[PDB]
């Protein structure tokens, strides 16, 4: 809380595009090792 | 004599049981009811048990029998005489002494009220000191009675008396995991720390920094509010404190009341309840 | 039948104390402090804010690692089966290296994670006695807990890099586990003579006992004058009063001789610091030095001697 | 060890070492211990134990100096103190014997109900304010969320019969903890801080009763010079006496019972 | 993990081990020492021997353990030799259908074994097994399978092929304790050195790993569980090495743990090929003999009762 | 949610932070707590079956 | 489709709480992974290749 | 990178900035430690020769 509406959907918008720069850092972190060590 | 402020406490009476006779000082000890007698045992002990340095082993005589106090200790009687006078020479004497020493103990303890009276303070102190009185009844008593022997409790020797431990307590194997010395040891080693807390701080806050006040609880109650970032607080501090201590002697007391008399098995072992849970 | 100073029986508060404030240099403190009547009702009820510098930080960070060491390794153990890493808690563990590497990197298997987890409770423990000195006087505080800790950190490193790393031997360094490390204390008094005969072991305890005495007193003593603000005692030090009156009276007239509602303060930290120091002090001579006190303490007239109702034979010798 | 000299070692020297800055170290502690209170008033008896010195085996130490808080005077010990009063009378000239109260013993200020002279000037808090003060200026309090309020609990005597009631429970700025309550007697329809110490709750049936006092002393408690705080010197002053009622307030507690 | 007061109400038992007043005590619950003696109990012997007739290495095909006895007795040793052992399934048993004479059951083989076992022990380590010897009934205790046994201890489970360590568990074994959990196998099996303490007073001497009384320990713990009695029972404590002050059982544990060295490193374990996998371990082996095979948490199995005094084919001849 | 429609009222006396946080965290946990339990004993992908060549064959 | 609705999640959600125990959980996980999987077989360290380079330039 | 920036305005940049120092503190404590003591112990165990080994005997 402690805010309205609109400083919060700014928030969530940002703080989302951030969060898909993990998954997608992430995602082709774990291809690559995929790729090299298969798990399993 | 009298301290420089002392001259101006000394009441008239406060005894307990009567005293109101012996109701002086001698030096800077009050006398009264109970300082009078713990005396009496104190040398028909303190001395007692001279006899005893002078006896020794087998005899006065015996290559055994020596003047080192790392040696000399006086032994209690056989298992034999299970609930009885032994043989001072055999075990009696060693008994004679206890005899004392509980009631040096228990005069000191209650001469401590007396002045607690007078003094019109509070009592913690005794009431705390008796826990301790205690810890020697239940172990040299309570337990020796619950084993029907009283040579059964242990000796009275400088060193001597460590291995009385060494043994009965290896009598369960690892006596380390017997569940009360665990604790009961936690907190002869919390107080241990919390001690070397206070007693530091306070040294640290009315003697400070070079060229600084004589700082006030508005830093105490701060100065492990950072570090640790809690402060259980100063009144407290004299709190923890004799709970640590006051339970730590009453634990050890049970620790070692119930081992033998309440269990015989290795403690190790005890620790099994836990595996068996129909759980795990 | 007067109220014996046990819990504060009535309570109450007020806003949220952030201590006094710091110089330039010493972050901003945290946390938005909390109260609970509970916890109050033995102490100061209210919980918090704390510090968190540089070392601050940097210790605690180096603190929750050698748990996640200390810790993972031993879930490992019973093979990540959490439901008997309950059962067998106090059981479990992580031992040091094997005998052959004594003071060599121990492989990432053999007690690897203990020197690594070890080292990482070797700094951040280090590194907390930082977290005081630093706090301490920046409170314009002088310094006696610093040195303690101290004090206790040197027997801790006694059973470490002092020792241990001393007689070359990633094995002679306590394990990490209750029991385990509850048997190193057992398996050590062996290994050498029987510690109940290194001095500086029946020493240390007398102070474990001291401590476990003293503070044990001076905590009721003030109760018992608590009344007449005994518990005040920061100006009790300065300004006396009935309470330092009342008190030391006490005490003048049980044992004869008597100090200071300063003084005692004084015996406490030290009887304490006395303590680790004759701790690390034995644990250090037994090792490189005497190797079995039993004969030390008797070869030096020490060790009793009973008669003997009972002795046995000698395989190695008839045989 | 105890025969004279027989092993020898290296280890065995240490253990002499410590042994030795022990009993150096006890002496720095005798001394420290001396500060105040010394040195000794009377001769009723000379300093018992092996070596009877002067007055103590160690020197007593020298002045510290006592840098107390912005806007306080400094103290220093040791610091010669200037002689009080005894307002008693031996009951025996023997060395050692104790002193009987002159007149009414419950303020005859004497051992059971005696006190220094603490400074009067209250103890403030951090920057300025002091720091035991009533409920009054002590507004921006609150009793604990759950703990029934003292505020209106009826005193009541040792004897039982009441003894005026109470009013606001002096709390502090520095440890949010009731350190005294209002009383606001019967007979005298005056004020007497009340000692929390020695107050005993009884949230039951909205009563606080104080084993310390008969209902009456309430009257002979030591007043208050201003209500709205209190300065160290009353500190004592108040507290002593109710103490004296713990063998005062009736023939019986004093006296021996076996 | 909780603060506990003793599960068992007293008095209990009270030895003196040690001169009045030292240390060196034992103490045993009666409500159990009862039990488990009323319940530790020796089943009386068969009728007398025949005294008469030739042998039996004569009359019967084969017969070479027990060959000078008379054809009677040995039967005795036969009738023994299954109440003792398998009285469950009878003769049979040890025996094929008919033919007697038959070794072509692994059981019978070892029997044979078993009877090399006993007898040679009996007579040669009287020094520990003394005038109460053993039979069948000891390990066997009617049970073809002594409950006994003990196949090297795998350990707990592994960890991604990770676990060397092997004390850290809590087993039985010792008492219950973070110990090796298996301090037979690498010595009641084979015969790792189990003295530690330092020879002399100062260093120079004695460089035992620490590690090494650590394990002698777990060891310790198992023996001293298996008869039941305090390391105080063989120790003076403060002396575990000083045997001038000791007390007689040690020696006469000594030899014990040699004696099965013997019967571990000479036949319980040989006799792994004939036996099957059912009693055969993870580490591939033999389910050896601890001391506690025996004791079963007593100081002289069956509490002294002697049952191999009445059977004369039990002692080397 | 036939019934749990109704459920509406509930929020009030369930306070959304004590409820939201604390709720996500006891997921937090207990998704560690499985994949450690089932990690543990049932089956271990990761050391029980190939791919776990490289290891042993891979190795020296 | 969630973010739309998601924002007002902040509204009740302090930016600091996510923002302080996403870090912590993120990294004290990340770090319980390589090491819970380090331990493991497909342990890369000192498991198998590049050529042993120790074990042929040490002896 | 763009809106990266406004992560300031709600936590205290001092605080993240002393939270990044230690935590690159240890983790490079560790890593050097976690592999020295299983990859590679370059340090003691393949080169340069063994003056200990061929020299010391
Ligand atoms: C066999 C070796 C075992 C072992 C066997 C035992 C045995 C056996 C016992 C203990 C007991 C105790 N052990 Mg253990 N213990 C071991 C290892 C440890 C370790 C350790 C770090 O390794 C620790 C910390 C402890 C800690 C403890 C305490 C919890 C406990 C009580 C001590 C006590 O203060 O009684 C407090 C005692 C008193 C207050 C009485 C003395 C004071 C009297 C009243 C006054 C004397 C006045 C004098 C005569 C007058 C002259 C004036 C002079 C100036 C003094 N043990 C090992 C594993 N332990 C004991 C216990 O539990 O007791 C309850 C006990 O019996
Ligand atoms: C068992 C054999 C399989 C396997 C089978 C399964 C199965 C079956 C499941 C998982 C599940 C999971 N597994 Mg898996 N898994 C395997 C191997 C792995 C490995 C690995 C290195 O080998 C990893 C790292 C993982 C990791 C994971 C997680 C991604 C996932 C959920 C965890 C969790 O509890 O968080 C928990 C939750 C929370 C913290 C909060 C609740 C979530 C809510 C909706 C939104 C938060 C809202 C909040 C209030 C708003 C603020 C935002 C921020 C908090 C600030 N698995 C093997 C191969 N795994 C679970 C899963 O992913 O389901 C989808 C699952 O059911
Ligand atoms: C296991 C087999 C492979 C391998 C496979 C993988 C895989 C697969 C992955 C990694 C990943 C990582 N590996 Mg790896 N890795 C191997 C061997 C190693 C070795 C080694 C010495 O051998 C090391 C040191 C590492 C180290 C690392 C880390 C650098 C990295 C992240 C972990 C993490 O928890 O992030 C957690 C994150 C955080 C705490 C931070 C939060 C993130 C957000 C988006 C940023 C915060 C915003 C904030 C408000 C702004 C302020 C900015 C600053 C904080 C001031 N690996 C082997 C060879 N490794 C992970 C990775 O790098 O993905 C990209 C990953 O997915
Ligand atoms: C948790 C409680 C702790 C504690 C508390 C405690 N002790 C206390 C007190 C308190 C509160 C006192 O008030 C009292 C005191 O000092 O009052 C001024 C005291 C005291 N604690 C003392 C000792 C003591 N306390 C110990 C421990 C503890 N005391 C605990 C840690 C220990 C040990 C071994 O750990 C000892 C040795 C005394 C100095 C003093 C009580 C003095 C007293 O009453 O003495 C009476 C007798 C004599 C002076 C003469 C002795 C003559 C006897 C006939 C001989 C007895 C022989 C003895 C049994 C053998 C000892 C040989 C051993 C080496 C085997
Ligand atoms: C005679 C000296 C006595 C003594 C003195 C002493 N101890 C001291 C000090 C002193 C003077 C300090 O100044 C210091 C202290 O408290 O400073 C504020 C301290 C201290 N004594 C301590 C412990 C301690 N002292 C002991 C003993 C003693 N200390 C002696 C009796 C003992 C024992 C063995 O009895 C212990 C266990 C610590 C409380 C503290 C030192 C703390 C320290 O160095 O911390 C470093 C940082 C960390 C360990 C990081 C913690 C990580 C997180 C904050 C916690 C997260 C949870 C946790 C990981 C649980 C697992 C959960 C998982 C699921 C994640
Ligand atoms: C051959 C040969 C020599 C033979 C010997 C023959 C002999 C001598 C025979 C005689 C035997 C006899 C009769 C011996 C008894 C003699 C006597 C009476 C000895 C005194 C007994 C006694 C209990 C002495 C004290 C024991 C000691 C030193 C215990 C140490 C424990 C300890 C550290 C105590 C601390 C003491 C202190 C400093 C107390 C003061 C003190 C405390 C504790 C506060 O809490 C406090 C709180 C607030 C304000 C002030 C104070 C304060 O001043
Ligand atoms: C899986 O784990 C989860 C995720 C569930 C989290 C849970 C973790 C838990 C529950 C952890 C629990 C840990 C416990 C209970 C630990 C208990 C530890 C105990 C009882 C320890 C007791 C004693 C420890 C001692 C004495 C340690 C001493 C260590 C020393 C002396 C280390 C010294 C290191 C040095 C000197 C390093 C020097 C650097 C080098 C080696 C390079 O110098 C050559
Ligand atoms: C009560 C039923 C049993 C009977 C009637 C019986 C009978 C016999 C007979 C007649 C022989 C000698 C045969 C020969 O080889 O010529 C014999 C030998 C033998 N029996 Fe049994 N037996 C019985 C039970 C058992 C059991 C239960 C065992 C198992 C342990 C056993 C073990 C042996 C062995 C080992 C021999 C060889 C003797 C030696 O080598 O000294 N028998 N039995
Ligand atoms: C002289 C009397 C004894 C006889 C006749 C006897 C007989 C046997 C037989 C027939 C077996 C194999 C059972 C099967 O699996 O089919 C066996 C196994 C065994 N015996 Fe004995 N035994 C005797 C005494 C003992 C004693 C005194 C011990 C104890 C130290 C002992 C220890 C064992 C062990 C450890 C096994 C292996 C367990 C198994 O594979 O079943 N035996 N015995
Ligand atoms: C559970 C408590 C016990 C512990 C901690 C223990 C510990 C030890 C230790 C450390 C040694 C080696 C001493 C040296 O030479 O350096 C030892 C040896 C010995 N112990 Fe124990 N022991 C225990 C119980 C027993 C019991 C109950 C017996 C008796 C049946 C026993 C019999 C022996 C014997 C005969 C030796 C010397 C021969 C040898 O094993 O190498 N011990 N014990
Ligand atoms: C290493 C493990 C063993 C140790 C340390 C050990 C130790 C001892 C000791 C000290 C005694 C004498 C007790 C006393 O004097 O009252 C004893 C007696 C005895 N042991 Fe063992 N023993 C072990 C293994 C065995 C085994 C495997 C057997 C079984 C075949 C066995 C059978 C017996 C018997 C029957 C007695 C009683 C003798 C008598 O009545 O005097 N022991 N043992
Ligand atoms: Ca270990
Ligand atoms: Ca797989
Ligand atoms: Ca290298
Ligand atoms: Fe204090």
């Amino acid at each position: 809380t402690g805010l309205t509406d609109d400083e919060a959907k700014e928030f969530h918008a940002i703080f989302m595009q951030s969060m898909y720069a993990w998954f997608g850092l992430v995602v082709i972190a774990h291809l690559l090792a995929w790729l090299y060590r298969p798990w399993l | 004599a009298m301290l420089s402020f002392e001259k101006k406490y000394r009441v008239r009476g406060g005894t307990l049981i009567g005293g109101d006779l012996f109701d002086f000082w001698v030096g800077p000890f009050y006398v009264g009811f109970f300082g009078v007698v713990g005396f009496c045992f104190t040398l028909l002990g303190v001395l007692l048990i001279v006899w005893g340095a002078t006896i020794g082993p087998t005899g006065p005589t015996s290559d055994l029998q020596t003047y080192n106090l790392w040696r000399i200790s006086i032994a209690p009687p056989d298992l034999s005489y299970g609930l009885r006078m032994a043989p001072l020479t055999e075990g009696g004497l060693w008994q004679i002494i206890t005899i004392c020493a509980a009631g040096a103990f228990i005069s000191w303890a209650l001469r401590e009220v007396e002045i607690c009276r007078k003094l019109g303070i509070g009592f913690h102190v005794p009431f705390a000191f008796s826990f301790a009185i205690g810890a020697y009844l239940v172990l040299v008593f309570v337990r020796p009675l619950l084993m029907g022997a009283w040579g059964h409790g242990f000796p009275y020797g400088i060193l001597s008396h460590l291995d009385w431990v060494s043994n009965v307590g290896y009598q369960f194997l690892h006596f380390h995991y017997n569940p009360a010395h665990m604790l009961a040891i936690s907190f002869f080693f919390t107080n241990c720390l919390a001690l070397s807390m206070h007693g530091s701080l306070i040294l640290s806050v009315t003697n400070p920094q070079k060229g600084e006040p004589v700082k006030t609880s508005e830093h105490e109650n701060t100065f492990f509010r950072d570090i640790v970032g809690y402060s259980i607080g100063a009144l407290a501090i004299h709190r923890l404190g004799l709970f640590l201590a006051l339970s730590a002697a009453f634990w050890s007391a049970v620790c070692i009341l119930i081992s033998g008399p309440f269990w015989t098995r290795g403690w190790p072992e005890w620790w099994n309840w836990w595996l068996e849970l129909p759980l795990w | 039948p007067e109220y014996q100073n046990i819990f504060t029986a009535v309570q109450v508060r007020a806003p949220a104390y952030p201590g006094v404030p710091l110089p330039k240099g010493n972050l901003p403190r945290i946390g938005r402090p909390i109260f609970s009547y509970w916890l109050g009702k033995i102490g100061d009820a209210q919980i918090g804010p704390i510090y968190l510098g540089l070392t601050g930080t940097l210790s605690i960070f180096f603190g929750l690692v050698a748990i996640s060491i200390i810790g993972f390794n031993m879930l490992a153990s019973v093979h990540w089966d959490v439901f008997q890493f309950l059962k067998h808690f106090f059981w479990l563990g992580l031992e040091p290296p094997p005998p052959q590497y004594g003071l060599r990197i121990p492989p990432l298997s053999e007690g690897g994670w203990w020197l690594m987890a070890g080292l990482f409770l070797t700094l951040s423990i280090l590194l907390w006695w930082v977290r005081t000195y630093k706090r301490a006087e920046a409170l314009g505080m002088s310094q006696h807990l610093s040195w303690a800790f101290a004090a206790a950190i040197f027997f801790y490193l006694v059973l470490g890099f002092i020792r241990p790393v001393m007689m070359g031997s990633w094995a002679k360094a306590v394990p990490f586990g209750i029991f385990p490390h509850l048997d190193w204390t057992a398996a050590f008094s062996i290994r050498y003579g029987n510690l109940y005969y290194n001095p500086f072991h029946m020493l240390s305890i007398a102070f474990l006992y001291g401590s476990a005495l003293l503070f044990a007193m001076h905590g009721a003593t003030i109760l018992s004058v608590s009344r007449f603000g005994g518990d005040r005692e920061i100006d009790q030090i300065t300004h006396r009063g009935t309470a330092a009156e009342r008190a030391a009276l006490f005490w003048r007239w049980t044992m004869g001789f008597n100090v200071t509602m300063e003084s005692i303060h004084r015996w406490a930290w030290w009887c304490a610091v006395l303590t680790v120091i004759t701790a690390g002090i034995g644990i250090l001579l037994s090792g490189t030095v005497v190797d079995n006190w039993y004969l030390w303490a008797v070869k030096h007239g020490m060790a009793p001697a009973y008669p003997e109702v009972v002795t046995a034979v000698n395989p190695y010798e008839t045989a | 060890s105890a025969g004279i000299t027989h092993y020898i070692d290296a280890a065995q020297i240490t253990i002499w070492a410590f042994w030795l800055f022990f009993f150096g170290l006890i002496i720095y502690l005798r001394r420290e211990d001396k500060r105040e209170g010394y040195p000794l008033d009377s001769d009723r008896t000379e300093r018992s134990g092996g070596r009877v010195k002067v007055v103590g085996f160690p020197d007593l130490p020298d002045p510290k100096t006592f840098v107390l808080p912005h806007n306080g005077g400094t103290v220093v010990a040791p610091r010669v103190e200037a002689p009080v009063a005894v307002n008693a009378t031996p009951f025996s000239p023997a060395p050692g014997s104790p002193l009987v109260p002159n007149g009414d013993p419950m303020l005859s200020g004497f051992g059971p109900a005696a006190s220094p002279d603490r400074p009067k000037h209250c103890d403030l808090t951090f920057e300025g304010l002091p720091k035991i003060v009533p409920m009054r200026v002590a507004k921006e309090f609150s009793i604990a969320e759950g703990d029934p309020d003292p505020r209106g609990m009826t005193v009541v005597g040792l004897d039982g019969e009441v003894a005026g009631t109470v009013s606001d429970v002096w709390v502090d700025r520095s440890e949010p903890q009731i350190r005294y309550l209002e009383v606001e007697v019967a007979a005298n329809k005056k004020k007497v801080l009340l000692p929390i110490g020695f107050s005993r709750f009884d949230k039951k049936a909205r009563k606080v009763k104080v084993d310390a006092i008969k209902a009456a002393h309430f009257a002979n408690v030591p007043t208050l010079s201003n209500p709205d705080q209190v300065t160290l010197y009353e500190e004592d002053k108040v507290c002593a006496y109710y103490a004296g009622g713990k063998l005062y307030a009736t023939a019986e507690r004093a006296g021996p019972l076996l | 993990s909780v603060m506990l007061l003793g599960c068992e109400g007293p008095p209990p038992g009270t030895e003196q081990i040690g001169y009045r007043g030292v240390g060196m005590e034992n103490y045993y619950n009666k409500r159990q020492r009862a039990l488990s003696i009323q319940a530790n109990q020796p089943v009386e012997s068969l009728p007398a021997a025949d005294s008469t007739g030739p042998k039996a290495s004569e009359v019967y095909q084969n017969v070479q353990v027990l060959k000078d006895l008379s054809v009677g007795e040995f039967t005795r040793t036969m009738v023994a030799v299954t109440t003792w052992v398998s009285p469950k399934e009878g003769c049979n048993y040890c025996h094929v259908p008919g033919n007697w004479a038959s070794d072509d059951i692994y059981t019978k083989v070892v029997s044979r074994r078993m009877f090399e076992l006993v007898r040679a022990a009996n007579s040669d380590w009287k020094a520990h097994v003394a005038e109460t010897g053993v039979t069948c009934y000891t390990c066997h205790r009617g049970n073809p399978v002594p409950k006994y046994a003990w196949v090297t201890d795998p350990g707990p489970k592994y960890p991604s092929g990770l676990k060397p360590t092997g004390q850290n568990y809590g087993s039985k074994t010792v008492a219950y304790a973070s110990l090796p959990f298996d301090p037979l196998t690498p010595f009641l099996d084979q015969a790792n050195e189990i003295r530690i303490t330092g020879n002399a007073a100062l260093a120079g001497s004695n460089p035992a790993s620490l590690k090494q009384a650590e394990w002698t320990f777990g060891l310790m713990m198992n023996i001293s569980d298996s008869l039941g009695v305090g390391c105080t029972f063989c120790h003076n404590t403060r002396a575990f090495n000083d045997w001038t002050q000791s007390t007689p059982k040690r020696t006469t544990a000594w030899y014990a743990i040699r004696h099965v060295r013997d019967i571990n490193q000479n036949y319980i374990w040989p006799l792994n090929d004939v036996l099957p996998a059912s009693r055969k371990g993870p580490y591939g082996d033999p389910l050896r003999v601890s001391c506690m095979t025996c004791h079963q948490a007593v100081n002289k199995p069956l509490y002294g009762a002697q049952m191999a005094k009445d059977y004369p084919g039990l002692y080397k001849t | 949610f036939t019934m749990n429609a109704n459920l509406y009222k509930i929020w009030l006396i369930l306070d959304p932070r004590r409820v939201l946080v604390s709720i996500v965290a006891f997921q937090i946990v207990l998704g560690l707590l499985i994949h450690m339990i089932v990690l543990s004993t049932d089956l271990n992908w990761l050391d029980d079956n190939i791919p776990v060549s490289y290891q042993a064959l891979g190795k020296k």
